[PDB]
């Protein structure tokens, strides 16, 4: 009997040429049918093989689909058809399949009813809500301002670009804003409007810096902390005006024999009329001094 | 795995060395190294080796005392800060400690709490320390939101902070978040003594990618009574071994000789490099295989001495290099099983022809399982063989041309038996009995030549 057997309650294979029944792997039809080692009993449904664990079809056919229901278990199967423990996606969003001991004392595998949890396999961390999938995305749990990728429901935990809107994330996730240093360049994510990398001129550790865009100074990167030499720049109408080193100054400065003033809060400079503790000066509309 | 793969491998950012970038990729270079608390400077892989914790110096390995001595993890420190506090762990301050190179530096290895001394050496495979001495100039970026991380890095770095309660603030608030960003290290050179005992030791040269780790770090082994091997790693490490009397060793050329492939941080073998041993430094004071300079100091005196060089030609041949260093030669043998050697002799020669070696005849030496000890000679030329051993108390030979049996004799009935093979051609030297008269001893110098013909060399009466 070359080929397919009758089953004789045992699903039994043979080989097309030395008909022999091939215990071990096998992939016929381009699968992955296991033979069992006692002679060929092939097909038992779960089947523990050197560790890794397999569920096969108990109605012969094949075992490798992933996202497969069987008697209210719903398990996941990798390319070879290896059991996995981790966080995979089906066609309604994110699962998350945990070991026998987590919920409900459970079999290996089955999708748990983890909700309004975090969660993390390797540090990889994923949030769960109302249903038991990943919300990925931008998302406020207590306030926080996590990011999950939508590609694989990882929260970002770094430099991450989205939508060419580079944001930094610490090592749990949360969105960090402010004064940051990646590397040893310093930027500012700044959180007015939640997060963005500016390439404005905003408060530092040490005085307000230009975080210039690319190429501003020496072959620079956008939104990065530069030196800047005693210069003038006026990116969109507010001039700006630093101290010998790059930072700024808020106070009342002469540069080109003129009077100046800049705000004290932040250091801009003083056009309009402003009275600043006496005579208003008409600080001019442009070039204002 | 290669050197650097659980702690970092530096890059050359401009024009200095920084492993790790990210402020958590410092802490977590620090739980790497504070496995040691727990693990020990040495920790079994395998079941079957010991390996030292990555990118942890260790200056002296004593077999002799199971105790182990370290280098100098050392890290920079600060000065300045008033009105420092401390809150949930947090140092909270008024204004910003710096980092200075003109102070007194703070080492790692006195807060992190090495058991030095009495350590199990028991295993007999080990692999040697892949760090030299360092000194870490780190920068303290403004990286905001990781006042709650707790790893062993962190508690290694409370701890070292706690033991100088003056300078290290790793992680502190200078009106801001402030936290370790880079470690820089430059690397003193280190010179690692490892004593070796009177047992057998074993031991594996770790694979540094880094050329500048490589070049500044050594290794020294004091030699004893016994037998010891070492893996050469196909990047080479500055090395000292210290001859003793009456002892052995073995360098294992596995990665010295094969085309070494660097993939998930894992060493594959390929092909052999052509004539990588075309020519062998093997001057008395110190041996140059490929690339790498074994400096031997010490009884270099000896000239009954023999180091071994050993490469795995197959998954059973094993190729021995003995070389004798006082007088600068070498000498080829060729173990493994005889059936399966001349089965597939052809690849076997043309191995180590690429190789480069250049030794016309190679020994055979092989021990079986069951105590059968096949000796004999391979031709490297003509491929002929020459295979005596015993079976049974009958003394059988056989020699191959090529890979066929041109000649086999199950029971050679002669006392005695030494062969040796000049060039190609081969001679048996024996004592038969003539009819087993002990008193009628006839000795014989024989040359086995294809099917039942053999040259007699030479006769005594």
């Amino acid at each position: 009997v070359t080929g397919w057997q009758t089953i004789d309650s045992k699903k039994y294979y043979f080989n097309t040429n030395t008909a022999e029944a091939a215990t071990g792997w096998q992939t016929i039809d381009g699968k992955k049918y296991y033979f069992n080692t006692n002679t060929a009993e092939a097909a038992t449904g779960w089947q523990t093989i050197d560790g890794k664990k397999y569920y096969f079809n108990t109605n012969t056919s094949i075992a490798s689909t992933g996202y497969t229901i069987i008697n209210g278990k719903y398990f996941y199967f990798n390319t070879d058809g290896i059991m996995q423990i981790g966080v995979f996606k089906v066609p309604n969003g994110f699962e998350y399949f945990a070991p026998a001991n987590t919920h409900n004392n459970n079999i290996e595998g089955q999708a748990i009813l983890y909700q309004n949890k975090f969660l993390t396999l390797n540090g990889k961390k994923y949030y769960f809500g109302s249903d038991s999938k990943a919300i990925t995305g931008w998302q406020t749990i207590d306030g926080k301002k996590y990011y999950f990728n939508p590609n694989n429901a990882i929260a970002a935990t770094h430099l991450c670009t989205i939508n060419n809107d580079k944001y930094y994330f610490s090592y749990d996730g949360i969105l960090q804003n402010g004064y940051i240093t990646i590397e040893r360049n310093n930027f500012y994510f700044d959180a007015n409007n939640e997060s963005k990398m500016v390439t404005g001129v905003f408060k530092g550790p040490n005085g307000f810096e230009y975080f210039a865009p690319a190429n501003t100074h020496n072959n620079n990167i956008e939104g990065q902390a530069i030196v800047y030499q005693n210069k003038f720049l006026t990116l969109n109408g507010k001039k700006y005006y630093f101290d010998n080193d790059s930072k700024a100054v808020t106070g009342w400065q002469t540069i080109d024999s003129k009077k100046y003033y800049f705000n004290l809060n932040t250091a801009v400079a003083v056009t309009g009329w402003q009275t600043i503790d006496g005579e208003k000066y008409y600080f001019n509309l442009n070039t204002a001094e | 795995p290669i050197a650097g793969i659980s702690a970092g491998i530096p890059s050359l950012v401009n024009n200095e060395l920084i492993l790790h970038d990210k402020a958590t990729s410092v802490v977590n270079y620090f739980n790497h190294l504070s496995e040691s608390k727990e693990y020990g400077p040495l920790k079994t892989e395998d079941d079957k080796i010991l390996v030292p914790i990555d990118d942890l110096v260790i200056s002296e390995i004593d077999f002799n005392n199971n105790s182990i001595k370290l280098g100098t993890c050392n890290i920079l420190a600060m000065e300045g800060g008033s009105g420092h506090t401390v809150t949930g762990n947090i140092d909270h301050f008024f204004s910003s400690p710096y980092i200075s190179s003109h102070i007194p530096s703070l080492s790692v290895y006195s807060a992190i709490g090495i058991k030095t001394e009495n350590l199990d050496f028991s295993k007999k495979i080990m692999m040697l320390p892949n760090a030299p001495s360092r000194v870490f100039w780190w920068e303290t970026g403004a990286v905001p939101g990781l006042r709650s991380l707790e790893n062993n890095g962190t508690k290694l770095l409370d701890s070292i902070r706690d033991l100088y309660p003056g300078k290290f603030y790793w992680r502190f608030y200078a009106f801001f978040d402030y936290a370790i960003t880079t470690l820089k290290p430059v690397y003193e050179d280190t010179n690692t003594k490892i004593k070796l005992d009177k047992d057998t030791r074993n031991f594996i040269m770790p694979t540094i990618t880094t050329d500048e780790i490589r070049n500044k770090l050594s290794y020294s082994f004091d030699g004893a009574g016994g037998t010891y091997s070492l893996l050469l790693s196909s990047y080479p490490i500055s090395m000292n071994i210290n001859l003793s009397k009456d002892d052995l060793w073995i360098f294992n050329i596995d990665n010295e000789v094969r085309e070494i492939s660097i993939e998930n941080g894992t060493i594959k073998k390929g092909n052999l490099i052509e004539d990588v041993l075309s020519k062998i430094d093997i001057n008395k004071n110190k041996l140059i295989i490929g690339n790498q300079t074994i400096d031997f100091s010490g009884d270099i005196d000896n000239k009954d001495r023999y180091i071994f060089l050993t490469c795995e030609l197959d998954d059973k041949i094993s190729l021995i290099i003995e070389i004798n260093l006082v007088a600068k030669s070498y000498s080829l043998l060729l173990s493994g099983d005889k059936n399966y050697l001349i089965s597939n002799l052809s690849n076997t020669i043309e191995k180590i022809n690429t190789l480069g070696l250049d030794s016309k005849n190679i020994a055979y030496n092989y021990t079986d399982e069951s105590n059968n000890k096949y000796f004999g000679a391979i031709s490297k030329t003509s491929q002929k063989s020459i295979i005596h051993y015993k079976k049974d108390s009958k003394n059988i030979l056989e020699f191959y041309n090529g890979s066929t049996l041109e000649f086999n004799s199950k029971d050679f009935i002669a006392e005695d038996i030494n062969v040796f093979m000049k060039d190609d051609i081969n001679t048996i030297t024996g004592k038969y009995y003539v009819d087993n008269n002990t008193d009628k001893s006839i000795d014989f110098s024989i040359s086995l030549v294809s099917k039942n013909q053999v040259k007699v060399n030479g006769l005594y009466l």
